[PDB]
Order: structure tokens, then sequence, then C-alpha cells
RNA sequence: UAAUAGAAUAAGAUAAG
RNA sequence: UUUUUUUAAAUAAUUU
């Protein structure tokens, strides 16, 4: 119920007849989201009244994760709403600071450009002398995740942030080592000397910084294996207790660099069985396919993850119904209950299944005894006849 | 494992090559064919790359550019090769368009005086052989064994240096390991004395060594993910009859004009192994190739 | 104006917040009920974005302790 | 023919060759016993024949369907990637290729999705039949009105039967739908009641039009036309402004005085007008009654690709 | 454009011969031109190599010593698009000519290298 | 549907289109994928490539123009976002836009040539069909990149890599776009040679008929497809046999030991026949010029029995062949005058004047007929030849048509391309024809310039 | 006041210059 | 079955 006061207010909002800012949109859209005693998204032709005055404002004003968010509210009503672009600064507007503001415009806002990174780019090159300690950092962040071609800039900026060891902290100079690794392109001498600069300070890391820079190690590939080994001695003494996400992430990499020192990887494993009922559906299948890897799923290890693993299984996504079907296969083990519940999701889901995907199931099942008196063997006949012009 | 290969320029090929020896160009060209429907028959490849037709005949030796040590793309010295040079570069396009390095490395460039032929090195289970013959200086051994050779408990990789004659072939041509433990080598002089200075520098270690006829060219693809499949040639049997009593199996290929020009199987093929970046603690997945399911049957 | 209106009416959610004031804050809540029926057609067929998005911040706030919806 | 492997999907040249509706807006339609739900009350009916117009009690669209109707009136007004199938349209305001404050579209229906579903919708073209006195109903054509903002002008006093002197009887209706929320200062229709009666069911002298003057005397040149006792009467019952919603339709008489208020709000205001005829309508002379249309002769009964049969009780 | 194993198969050779000796016609008149960028250089100086063109060691000294002012241009100015790889080819045609023709060209080169100035072809 | 990601619906929109297309065109399939797509919109969710490649091409092979919210979100994307379009998704994309006709569209169409012509010499066997396949849908002239593609195909034929079906997409893409290439279709026959059982009959016919487009004038090769589909004559379906004839009507060298299989492999399936197939015979007999009444009184037997299956096309087309060749049918000429009336709207630009004249040509004149070409002939005028124009005159004069209205265009277009409206000599009888009717007073500038 | 990522896959006739 | 590929090119002429 809607008094005379309310009912005037909500009416001048409905028919566009006050000039509204992006500051006073933003904290109508606050209010909303917090409270909603007045039903505000309840209200399409008010909701959709604020849209509009949001699409004729100057969106400049506010940061790019409130336009986002005023963005997001209004895709959960229900209306398609994206913020406008931001242009490119010209003449004296051109600072490290505005050149930073468009990258990170089109991270949060996904709107992705690469004509203007380009440009924003090929402005940034005169000035990068300006550029404060933090501001590299940030824009090579900003870089790294929209998935930049231009390898010799971030190269660049990785000699003028490294230049500044002393000035940096250990998690500026984990960013800066996990961004540089997911670029494609940067010389593998950088990468060399960044990772110089992490094996020292290597006490000072905190289980962020290990994540991290096991991410990074995880991207980087066996030839920096030699670092990964001040990891895992670096960890040997943290080990009892240590994240079960930290804990995943080192078995990983203990599989992706194909260690040798079994002592390690063995200590690691049993530490991270013990806590491996904190993980969620995508460490757990990580970790059960690295322990898979290293030839270390035994009798007990097998059945505490099974028994982890059959949790998820009741809804597990698609991408992880096939993975856990091959470590059921390949090892002398019981595993009929697990295989029972998986084939059941993998029944239920049957329709959204792709054609890759399929195919792996049905490859997995084809020599399982129990799954021919099944009906998935019929129902994935039908998809796969149905499926084949997609194969 | 993707394997790379140049098509002949079917107008430059030389009337007569190396000794004098007379070819014909379109049995080249049906035998490279043939090898190319070959290479892809191989279960372990992944894909079979075709660069484009370049005027020199000296193009179809693509192995030359650059050798796999391990996880490193090492790109040899272009110091006998600068009429190549280009070419070099028209195939690291392709190497980029496959999803492969972005560039090589260039540790043995940078070094003087550091003559490098890939061909003398030889990728041995936990290390590599390298020839001190004419093709390569002490300076190239000593900066291979600086970057690769470590001594550890169980971080070891051993880098062997294997003397040779002058007039020897390079050691890949006649030195090569097969499935996992099989040695594949000539019954020459050459190859003799190759093997019996790797059994001196490698005591107390049980293999077997298969002894195949003079001049028959062979490739095996030796590394992580092990295989059967040894290339031999077609005129020889009796090398095809040794290598199949040694379990393993022989995919004769005609091979007549190539070696007539003096260009072997190994130096006619560029494999590279390629992987994915995995962002984030993720794990990529990798295809089967055993059996599944044996407890139950 | 209208903005005068819904900024001290602003006042009294702050101080209903913080505490409940010398008067008590069943009286604040009355006192924002008298305030915010006060306004007329005059007031805001004039209010500009930011008054408009004060007085619906402040009315939210309110029908939270109110008993009656409003 | 051969219709090419890529092109098997396609439509055609124009909506018009698309026999039935398309499922785009509220998927099929409802099968021939299942027509009865969009019935409206006789009461209804009789303030329509008493009034001269009526306002349906229920929205007739969702808001994502008046969200997409109301984009396909965007793009049927870019002005720089000019709509595709344009040329299928009878009439354009950007013809001039400039526009100006006030887009009017007329055969849209024949141009872009949506609006061509819009005319076979039950629930308007039920109510028409009920309208028409239970008979067939076949589109005479649409029309879309979009007015700027702060700069929309309004369309004086008319009469829509002025314009369709061509069709002899007089059997039509108007539907219009507002695609955006309307009042007075914002594009609301204002109609005079019980002012389809008259002339004896006659037609009004037309108006004067004198453009760039204000909102004030164009609404005011009502007393120009009219007579003393149609003085009077509009004197006892004034014009009246409609309100609508973003989604309400408006039934109004062919003969009922009719005028829409300008636009002061801070955004673009857009409505549909659509005109349904009967059965029994018959045109006058020799020649197409639209330009680029199938031409009669004489007495000839209006049907046709151009003029569909949306609506059929039996 | 010439076969070895065509109809004139035995004619080849002097064709190759005539095409060689006019190519030096233009290759000794190589010192009057200016390089505006290094692909000319590389291009010039590939088909030199791969032909057996025959330069006077004047020639080379003026060619190579053109392309020391660009690379010096690009190392030192860092401001202003010399990839990696054109200048391995260049260091390459340089060592092959010889070293005495620009000895600065060849520590200058050798320390772009190091320093990792030239960008790569993939950026 | 609503739990379905728009990764989901890209997936599910291409198994839709994959079944319309060649499992049976299922307006069941068309209108729920029409409104499945009428409700998606690629905002706020990071999609792939080839996920936004996808939705773009089932949106525009669904009818869906360039003014719809999909197509610009995809476009848009496209645009901003161009390494992301690999060699991969680059022919979705192509293909996706060769219909659609703006200034985005045309942009993105040569920012996608000018990679395909940059990346020509790294592609497969896939993405080189794929690739000029998707570039023959759209009317581009780009030659430097079909050469390219071209030397790429033969670099991958050498070494036979190519089935049956990257044959005929190759030769039919080549082959639209009218690149006469001696040696790339050389090698695409001798690559069909080496495949030899490989190529069935299903993959022969649309080969030959790729090959006899072109236009090549080798008589080398249309010897072999004879002596290669003789064997093939017994198998061959209606829809085959009326390629066969049209190839070989195309290819102009008699081959009677053929064409008499061929007319009696056509007499056995004459129940089978629809227009379109008549139409096609009877046409490819007009080309090469063979005059086989017995052949021809089963074809129009068979015709005056699917005479409302006739399209404009068809009715233009069997109008021109039996006028051609001489043969009255009045039943079948009336029947297939007052359908022509019924559709007169259908006619392109080439049917109507090749219908009219057709008409006019045989003494059979119909009011039905001649008023309905007559009025249609308005829209199509400003798309003729001055040969077509003067076709078009002279058959509206045996209709003895005088309307202004009709009359103005045509004399304006032949007014317009005056010089070649009477540099034609072989029209020079239909000339003294036209003025004979009209005579000086209509139009008198065109009579002063036929005087000259 | 607000930032976490996974998939690798090919349909095929326009009345020409 | 053996044809051919690799520039930054910028010099027309006009009352349209």
């Amino acid at each position: 119920a809607r008094p005379s006061a309310l009912h005037l207010i909500f009416e001048r909002c409905k028919l566009n007849l006050v000039e509204f800012t992006a500051q006073d949109v933003y904290q109508i859209c606050t209010t909303a989201y917090n409270m909603d005693t007045l039903g505000m998204l309840q209200d399409p032709d008010f909701m959709r009244g604020l849209h509009d005055a949001f699409r004729r404002s100057d969106q400049t004003v506010i940061s790019p994760f409130q336009a986002n968010l005023i963005a997001d509210t209004f895709r959960k009503v229900g209306i398609n709403s994206m913020p406008k672009e931001v242009s490119v600064p010209e003449e004296d507007a051109i600072s490290p600071e505005s050149l930073i503001l468009v990258l990170r415009n089109m991270n949060i806002t996904k709107q992705r450009d690469e004509r203007k990174i380009n440009e924003v780019l090929k402005l940034m090159f005169p000035i990068l002398d300006e550029f404060s300690p933090t501001q590299l950092s940030l824009t090579v962040t900003e870089l790294a995740r929209l998935k930049s071609t231009n390898a010799d800039f971030v190269g660049k900026l990785a000699k003028r942030i490294m230049e500044y060891n002393d000035d940096l902290s250990a998690l500026d100079i984990s960013s800066a080592a996990v961004s540089l690794a997911y670029c494609p392109g940067i010389s593998h001498n950088i990468l060399y000397r960044m990772m110089q600069i992490v094996e020292e300070r290597m006490g000072e890391f905190q289980p962020e910084d290990y994540i991290n820079v096991l991410h990074a190690l995880n991207t980087l590939g066996p030839k920096f294996v030699n670092t990964f080994r001040k990891i895992v001695e670096c960890g040997l003494q943290h080990v009892e207790n240590m994240d079960a996400v930290t804990l995943t992430n080192y078995m990983v990499c203990f599989s992706t660099m194909d260690y040798k020192q079994r002592e390690h990887i063995d200590i690691y494993a049993d530490a991270l069985v013990e806590v491996a009922t904190d993980l969620s559906e995508k460490d757990l299948v990580m970790a059960f396919i690295a322990l898979q890897r290293l030839r270390l799923l035994s009798d007990t290890m097998f059945g505490t993850m099974a028994s982890c693993v059959i949790r998820y299984a009741a809804k597990m996504d698609p991408r992880n119904i096939a993975p856990i079907m091959d470590i059921c296969s390949t090892v002398p083990h019981a595993s009929d209950h697990l295989m029972k519940v998986l084939m059941d999701r993998a029944v239920e889901c049957t329709r959204i299944l792709t054609a890759n995907q399929l195919g792996d199931i049905l490859d997995i099942l084809g020599l399982y005894p129990p799954a021919r008196e099944h009906p998935l063997v019929q129902l994935f006949g039908k998809q796969a006849r149905l499926r084949l012009d997609l194969m | 494992l993707h394997a790379f290969v140049r098509s002949p320029h079917y107008r430059t090929i030389p009337s007569a090559g190396p000794n004098g020896i007379v070819v014909n160009r379109d049995m080249l060209v049906h035998q490279f064919r043939d090898f190319y429907k070959t290479l892809q028959h191989c279960s372990l490849v992944d894909k079979v790359h075709l660069m484009s037709e370049r005027p020199s005949v000296e193009a179809l030796r693509v192995a030359d550019q650059m050798v796999s040590i391990g996880a490193t793309f090492l790109e040899m010295p272009l110091t006998g090769m600068e009429h190549r040079a280009t070419e070099f570069m028209e195939s690291m396009r392709y190497v980029r368009g496959a999803g492969g390095p972005s560039t090589l490395a260039s540790y043995l460039q940078d070094t003087e005086n550091c003559r490098c032929n890939s061909g003398d090195v030889v990728c041995l289970p936990n290390g590599i052989a390298v020839g001190h013959g004419p093709r390569t200086n002490a300076v190239a051994h000593t900066t291979l064994k600086q970057l690769f050779e470590v001594k550890d408990d169980q971080f070891s990789f051993d880098v062997f240096t294997l003397e040779q004659e002058g007039d020897a072939p390079p050691l890949g041509d006649y030195f090569g390991f097969a499935g996992s433990n099989v040695l594949l080598t000539w019954k020459d002089e050459h190859g003799l004395l190759a093997v019996d200075q790797y059994q001196q520098k490698q005591p107390h270690t049980e293999m077997n060594v298969v002894y195949l006829e003079p001049g028959c060219h062979f490739l095996s693809f030796y590394g992580v993910d092990h295989t059967i499949d040894v290339l031999v040639q077609k005129g020889y049997e009796r090398s095809m009859d040794s290598i199949a009593a040694a379990g393993l199996n022989p995919i004769p290929v005609q091979w007549s004009e190539m070696d007539k020009l003096g260009i072997s199987m190994r130096a006619a093929v560029l494999p590279l192994k390629f992987f994915k970046a995995n962002v984030g603690g993720m794990l990529s997945r990798n295809k089967s190739r055993g059996a599944r399911w044996q407890t139950h049957q | 104006t209208a903005l005068d209106v819904a900024m001290r009416v602003n006042k009294l959610k702050r101080l209903h917040q913080t505490g409940g004031g010398p008067s008590g804050k069943k009286q604040v809540e009355l006192d924002a009920w008298r305030d915010l029926n006060n306004l007329t057609e005059a007031q805001i067929n004039s209010a500009e974005g930011k008054a408009v998005s004060l007085l619906l911040n402040s009315w939210a706030y309110f029908a939270k302790y109110w008993e009656k919806g409003a | 023919s051969y219709v090419l492997k890529f092109l098997r999907g396609q439509l055609p040249e124009d909506l018009k060759d698309v026999n039935g509706a398309l499922g785009c807006l509220y998927g099929t339609l409802p099968d021939v016993d299942e027509f009865g739900q969009f019935v409206i009350s006789p009461d209804v009916v009789n303030s329509f024949h008493q009034f001269g117009y009526v306002k349906m009690p229920i929205p007739v669209l969702d808001h994502q369907q008046i969200d997409k109707l109301a984009d396909e009136v965007n793009e049927l007004a870019n002005n720089v990637e000019h709509h595709p199938k344009t040329e299928r349209l009878y009439a354009t305001s950007l013809a001039d290729l400039t526009g100006g404050p006030l887009f009017f579209c007329q055969g849209q229906w024949r141009a872009a999705w949506g609006m061509h579903d819009l005319i076979y919708l039950p629930t308007i073209t039920v109510a028409a039949s009920q309208i028409l006195n239970n008979s067939l109903v076949r589109l005479w054509y649409d029309e879309v009105f979009m007015k700027a903002a702060r700069t929309g002008p309004c369309v004086p006093w008319q009469q829509n039967y002025a314009r369709w002197q061509h069709t002899k009887p007089v059997n039509h209706v108007t539907v219009m739908i507002a695609l955006d929320t309307m009042n007075k200062d914002r594009g609301a229709p204002c109609l005079v009641p019980g002012s389809h009666r008259w002339r004896e069911g006659g037609l009004l002298p037309p108006v004067s039009y004198d453009p760039t003057k204000d909102e004030a005397h164009q609404l005011n040149t009502i007393w120009e036309i009219i007579n003393e006792e149609e003085g009077e009467m509009l004197m006892d019952t004034p014009p009246v402004t409609v309100d609508l919603r973003r989604g309400e339709a408006l039934l109004i008489h062919p003969l009922t005085l009719f005028a829409t208020h300008g636009n002061r709000s801070l955004d673009a205001v857009r409505c549909c007008f659509i005109h349904y005829m009967g059965e029994k309508t018959y045109a006058v002379q020799n020649g197409p009654l639209l330009p680029h249309t199938t031409k009669f002769q004489a007495d000839a009964m209006i049907q046709g690709p151009f003029y569909p049969v949306v609506f059929d009780p039996a | 454009q010439v076969s070895d194993g065509g109809r004139n198969a035995m004619n080849a050779e002097p064709t190759r011969q005539k095409l060689r000796a006019m190519g030096e016609q233009i290759g000794c008149r190589l010192d009057e031109v200016e390089y505006p960028a290094l692909p000319v250089i590389l291009s010039i100086l590939d088909v030199v190599v791969t032909l057996k063109i025959y330069v006077p060691k004047k020639c080379l000294q003026v060619i190579f010593s053109q392309a020391n002012d660009m690379v010096a241009i690009v190392m030192e100015q860092k401001d202003d698009p010399i990839t990696a790889e054109e200048g391995r080819q260049l260091q390459a045609l340089l060592s092959h000519y010889g070293n005495d023709l620009a000895p600065e060209l060849s520590q200058r080169m050798k320390e772009a290298f190091r320093e990792g100035v030239l960008p790569d072809e993939a950026s | 549907v609503s739990h379905l990601s728009a990764r989901n619906i890209a997936t599910e929109a291409l198994q839709m289109k994959k079944l319309h297309q060649e499992r049976g065109g299922n307006p069941m399939l068309a209108q729920q994928a029409r409104r499945v797509l009428f409700a998606t919109s690629i905002a706020g969710q990071n999609l792939d490539a080839r996920s936004v490649a996808l939705l773009l091409n089932t949106a525009v092979y669904f009818g869906m123009e360039s003014d719809a919210k999909l197509v610009r979100e995809c476009i848009d994307y496209c645009l901003k976002n161009d390494k992301l379009i690999t060699v991969d998704v680059l022919p979705i994309v192509v293909t996706a836009c060769a219909t659609l006709k703006s200034r985005d569209a045309r942009e993105v169409i040569e920012m996608q040539a000018q990679k395909a012509a940059r990346n020509a010499k790294f592609l497969d066997a896939k993405d080189v069909t794929n690739i000029i396949s998707a570039f023959s849908k759209t009317g581009i002239n780009h030659e430097k990149l079909f050469a390219f593609l071209s030397r790429r195909v033969q670099t991958l034929a050498r070494v036979g890599e190519f089935e049956a079906a990257h044959l005929v997409i190759l030769a039919n893409a080549f082959s639209r776009l009218r690149y006469r290439d001696k040696f790339l279709f050389g090698a695409i026959a001798r690559r069909a040679m080496s495949l030899r059982e490989r190529v069935t009959v299903n993959e022969l016919v649309p080969l030959i008929v790729a090959f006899s487009k072109i236009g090549l004038k080798d008589p080398k090769l249309s010897k072999r497809f004879a002596t290669k589909a003789m064997e093939y004559v017994d198998q061959m379906n209606a829809e085959q046999v009326a390629s066969m004839f049209m190839a070989f009507a195309y290819f102009g060298i008699r081959y009677d030991q053929l064409f008499g299989v061929l007319t009696n492999r056509a007499v056995e399936l004459i129940d089978e026949f629809n227009a379109q197939y008549i139409s096609t015979t009877l046409n490819a007999f007009q080309r090469i010029g063979i005059n086989n009444p017995e052949l021809f009184d089963n074809l129009a037997e068979r015709a005056l029995a699917v005479v409302q299956d006739h399209d404009a096309r068809d009715i233009s087309k069997t109008v021109t062949a039996l006028a051609h060749f001489g043969l009255k049918d009045e039943e079948l000429f009336k029947r297939l005058a007052s359908h022509a009336a019924s559709i007169a709207d259908q006619f392109d630009a080439m049917g109507l004047v090749n219908t009219a004249h057709a008409f006019a040509r045989t003494n059979f004149l119909q009011q039905d007929m001649a008023v309905a070409l007559s009025e249609r002939s308005v829209y199509v005028c400003r798309l003729l030849d001055a040969g077509e124009t003067r076709r078009l005159l002279w058959a509206l004069a045996k209709f003895q048509v005088r309307d202004p209205k009709i009359l103005t265009p045509v004399f304006n277009r032949c007014l317009a391309l005056h010089y070649d409206f009477f540099a034609d000599p072989t029209g020079s009888e239909e000339i003294e024809e036209i003025f004979d009717f009209y005579g000086p007073n209509f139009c008198p500038p065109l009579y002063q310039l036929y005087i000259s």
C-alpha cells in the first residue's frame, strides 16, 4: 500500500519527470537491495523508469563497480541493462589514473574492446615513467584479466615493477607473479627473474601468497620445477596446519611438475586427506584427479575420497561426471555405490550433455558390466542419434 | 605430439643429388605422400602439419631448426644456415599457429663459437646423448652441460659426450631408443663404437640392443608416451625382422629418393610436444591408452 | 522546498539508527511519520533527484519499524 | 525452386506473405475451441457504444513483451543504420532521411517481428470482433508514434474516418496500445465523450493546423469546428484525458473526436495504433486504397494479402 | 622458374649464370641508395645470399653502416619495430659476411639481445 | 528453458538448425527455435567466441534480420573482439554476415577476409573448405584471398587430404565465385580420380554440376565425366537425372550414347518428376539444342498434372522452352497463363520479361495473364538490360497495352540505354514492330533516336 | 564498501559476364 | 599432374 506522498513520488519516478543523477540511482538501488519494505523491485513500471533515468545520466561520476551493480540489480528484476562504455581520454585528460580507469571499467562491466585497449596502451607508452609502484601492478593485473596479447608492454611493466623490489610487499609480489604467469607471450628471462625474486622473501608468504605462487607455477609448467622445490621445502614445516585448498593446489603442482621426491608427495597427500572433507566440488575433483595421476590411490585413500565425493555426486556438475568415472576405473577398488549414483546423475542430465561429454561418458561406461542393465544405454543411444550431427 | 613436415617443390628438385646419383622427382613426391599418410596413420601423433612449399630442396630438412631437450625448445645457432634463416621464420609461425611455444630458447645462439647441429642429440631415458664430432664443438658441449646437467638423488639429468669420427653421420641417424628399453643402432663401425661408449658411460644398467643394417634409416618416437611404432626403410627386410623379434611394430616406408638426396626420415619431420596452459589449480583431461575395468573382466 | 524536509528526516533517521534519543525511538518514528506526511503536491512536483532518493531511503527505513506497512 | 541449404530457414522478404502468425511473443494461437477465454464483459461493449471509447480492464502484454515491442520501435527509427524492410512500409517519417521531433510509421506489421505478431493478438482481436457485431476481423493498417523528449509535438483534434473516405461503410475500430507510461504531460489520449453521434454519424470539418505554436492553442482549436449545440455538450462533458500504463489498450470508435497530448517528460514516448474492419466493407472508387497495394473495382469487397483475416467466429 | 629436369634441363645452368651476372650488375651499385627501414636491407641481403650474388666489400660496408644508426635509434630512444627475429637474421648476415665490416654493429646487436629491447613476433 | 545457460542455448540452436536444414524442414522446429532465439541476449555474461558465433549464425539462419537485438549484440562482439575470432570460428561469422547487408556486416566481412588472406598458409583440410564455402556465400571480389586459398587447396590436395564431401564443397564454392583456375579444378578432378570408389552417386552429380557451371572449355574431362556417370544412371534419382541433363547442357558437347540412356531413365521415372525437374530438363534441352518430341510429349503431359506446383521460375523456363521448340499445348499454356496471373508478384526481373516474351511470341493472348504481368512490369523496369527492355517493350506492344502509368517506366529505361537499345542487330525487326504500333506520337525522343 | 575462470566439434546447386 | 607465389608501390586528369 502506497500512501499519497509515496504514491506521488513513485508516479513522478515512473513518468521520467525527475532528473536523476548516477549517485541518486545508486542510492535508490542500494536501498532497494537492502530493504524491501516498499516493494521497489515488485513494480516493473518503477524499475523501468529508474533504468530509463540510468541510461540518460552521466555515469562517469560513479565508480565502475557502482554502474555494474546498477546493471546487475536491473538484470535481476528482468531488465536488460548495460553500463555505457567510457571514452578514451584525449588532449589534457591523459593521466595514469584516467587510463587505468578505462581498463578497470572494461574489466568490471564486461565490455572488453581490443581497439580501446590498443589505444590506451599507445597513450600509456610515453607517460610510463609517471606511474606509481601500485599503479604498475594494477595495470599488470588489468591487462592480465583482459587476455591482452601485447606481451611486450607487460614485459616492460614487469621490468619496472621488479626494479622496485624493496618497495613491494609479499601480496604485490605474488599478484605480479601470477599475473605475469597468466600472460602467454612474456619472455622467459623476465619470468626467471620474477621467480628468483619470489624465491627470496619465501618465509614472508601468507596462505594467499602460497595459493598465488602455486597458481603461477601451475600455469608456467615444469621448467620452473626448481622454484617449486623451494616451495615444497618451505611448506614442509607448516603442512600439519594448512588450508585444504592450498593442499589441493600443492597436489595439482606435484602432478604437473612430475615431482620425483616421493616422501614429500606422500606427506602432502596424507595431510590433505585429513581435511579433504572441507573441499568444494571443483577442488575435490581436481584433488581426486591429482591423486590418481601420482599413483597414490590406495584402499584407504580411495575409500576416504569417494566417501567425500558421494556427497556432491547427487547434484554433480556435468563437467565432473566423466572425470570421477575415469578415476573409478583403472583401479582395483570397490566403487559400486559411487558409480550407481554417478550413472543416475548422468541419466538425469542426458539432455544437456554436450557431444564430447556424452561420448566420454559412454566410452568409460562401455566395458562396465553393471551399465548394460540400465536405462542409460537406451537413453544415450537416442541422444547420440540426435547429436551425431554435432560430433 | 604434433609432427611438422614440408611438401617438396617439384620445379626445383635437383636432377642429381650428392655423389651424382640421379633421382626421380615423381617418385620423390609419391614417397613423400606415402610418408605423410604413414605419419597420419600413427596413433601417437595428435596432428600432422604440412607447411607450404619453398624453392630450395634444403628446406625439407625441417628438424634442423631446433631441438627438444626436456621441456626446453632450444634453437640451433644460425651459423651455417644463413640462407635458411627466413625459412626458419616461416616454420615458427606454424608452431605458433598450432598453439605451441611463442619462441625458442636462444641459449645456443648467444654463445660464441658454439657450433651445434640438431640431430647429434639423442634423448636417452633420464638424459641426453650428444656427439662430439665435426658438427658440434666443445663449447656447445660445455654450454649444454652447464644448462641441462644436474646431479641429484632424484632430480638427475645426464649429458653424455659420445665421440665420433669425421666421416660419421649425425648421431640421431644411427643411434636411438625404441619402446622403453630397446636400443636401435647400425651394425657399422660408428654404431658399435657409440653403443660401446654409452655402455661405458652408463654401467650397471640392463637394456636391449638391436642392430639394423647400415644405411637403413629409422624413426622412432621415444618419449613420455610409450609406443612401439618404428618406421623403417622398405628395402631392408632383416632390420624389420630384428625389430619385430625385439617386440616392436615395424612400419616399412619407401624412402629411396630422399635417401639418394641425403635426407633421412628423422630430419624430414619436426615432432614437438605441446601442452595447454592451466589457469589456476586446474587439471586438464588426458586421453586414455590402457584397459578399463581390468578387475571385473 | 523538499530537500530540507528530506535532510531533517534523514537526521531523525540517523538519530534512530544510532540510539533512541531523549524522547524515545517510538516518538522519533511518530515525528518521522508526521514530517513525511507533511509533503504537499507543490514540493513533490518540483523535487530534484537527491531529495526524492533521500525521502525514499528514509521511508523505506522507517517502514521496517512501523507496525503498519505504510 | 531450390532454396539454398543456408537459406532454408529464412523468412519472406515482406512479412505479409507469412500466412498466420509467427511464434515470437505469445507462442502460437490457441485452438478453435479455445478462443472463448478472451471474451470481454457486455458492460465493456455497452460503455464503448455509450462513450465512444473504452479502456480494457487488463493489460494486454507482459512487461518483457512490451520491452521487446518498444525495441522494435526504437530500431524502426534508427536514422543511422536504417531499418531493413523499410521499403515495406506504407509511409515513414524518415523518407526525408532527417526525421524530426515526431516519428510516425505505417504498415510496420510487414517489417518487424512482434509487430506482425501483435496483429493476431487474441486479447484485442476478440474484443474487436465483439465491437464489430461478431464478424470477421480484418486488419486495416498499423501506425506507430514516437515523440521525443521535451520537444515532442501534439496531434490536434481529428476523426479517424476522415482519412478513410475511400471505404464505403463505417465499419472500423481503433486499438491504441501504450508502449510506455503516459500522462497529460507525455502523449496521453484526449477524447470527447459521446462525440461519435453528433452530426448524425457524420464527419466534422477538418481542423486548421498551424505548426510552431503552443500546445494550448492547438488543443483549443476545437471551438472552431463545432456548432452551438456541440458547444453545449462540450460545456456539459468537457474532453477527458485517459492515463495509460505500460501495456494498457484503448478501443476507439472511428467517429470519436480524438487528440494526443505533447511530450514534456525527460524521455521519448511510444504508442501503437491498429485499425480493424469488419467483413462487410467495400470500396468506393477504382484503384488501390494504400500505396502499392491490390487494386479493387467499384464496390469491391476489401480482401487480400494486405488485409489479412485475424479472427473468425465460425 | 628454372627446372633442373625439364625439357631444357641442359640449358638451365647457363640461365642461372646469366641471372646471377645481371644480379651482380645491380649489386655493384648498392652504396648510392638510402635504406628507410630494416626490411629493405633484410630483403636485399637475403636475395644476395640466397642466389650467391657477389657484392663488393664497399657496398656491404655502407649497407651495414646504415642499419647501425637505425638499431642505435631503436635501442637508445626506446620511446618512438625491429622484432627479435629480424635482429637475429641481421646478426647471422653480419657473421656470414664477416664481423670486420662493421665492428660496432656486432657489439651493439649482441647487447640488444642481452638487454631484450627487441620485441617478439607474437607481440 | 530459463535454467539453460547461453552456452547451452547456442548448442541447442545449432542442433535445431542442423535438424532443420538436412533432416526435413519441419516448421515446428523452425518456430520453436525462433521463439527461443527471440528472447536471448548476450549481456552481463562472459561467453566464448564460438558461442557468440553460433548464436549469431543460428539466429541469422532462422530469418532474423540486422535490426534484431541478438544479431546486433553478436555483431558488436565480433567488432570489438576481433582476434578472438580464430580460423575455427571465422567461417561461422562470415556465413552469418553473408546475407546481412549493413555497414557493420561489411566491415566484419572485410576484416575476416583480410585475416583469412594473411593465414592462408596455415590452414588444414577442414579450414580451407569451410572458409572458402563461407566466402562463397557472401559476394566478395578479393581475388588475392581466393588465389591464396586455391594455392593452399592445391598444396593439400597433392598429398591426398580431401574426401568426396570436401571435394564437392570446394568445387561448388569455387564455381560460385566464378574463379576460373584450370589447375585448381584439374587437381580436384584428379583427387576424385584417386579417391575412386569413395565418390558415390550422391557425391558425383554435384561435382559434375560444379565443373560444368565454371565453364573450363576442356573436352578431356567432360568425356571422362560422361563415361564415369554412364554406369551410375540406373542408380540415379529423378532429381539427379535432371541435374545431369542440365550439367551436360552446360558443357555443350554432344554425347548421344549418354543422352539416350538419360532419356530412357527419365522416361522410366516420369511419374516422379516435379515441376522443377520438368523445367530443368526442358531448359537443358533448349540450351543443348536437341529436339526430341518423344520425351517432350511425356514431359508436357506430366507438367499438365503438376500445374499448381509450378513456381514463377518454373513457369518462365517451361513456357520459354515450349515456345522455342514450337510445341503447341493449348490446355497447358492456358493453365500456365492463369497460374502466372495468380502469382504475378513472385516474378523477378528476368522471369517476368522471359514469361511475357514467351507468351507473346506464340499467338497466345490472355487478358488475365497480360494485365497482371503488364501491371507488375512497373517494379522491374529499373533492373533490366537494354535488350531485356526491348524484349519487354515488344511483348507489351503485342498485348496492346496503352496505359501511360505502365509505358512511362519502360520508355524511360529504354531511353537511358538508347545506345545499346539501337545497337543490337538481332532485335532490329522487333524495333520496326514496336514503332509500328505506338507510332511517332508516343515518346517523340525515342522516335527521333530511331530515325537517326 | 564490494571482481575468480574449466569445455575444443566439417553440408553440398542463384537462367553470367 | 607439374603451372605458377615474397613491394611502403600513389605520375592518369578535370570542370562532373
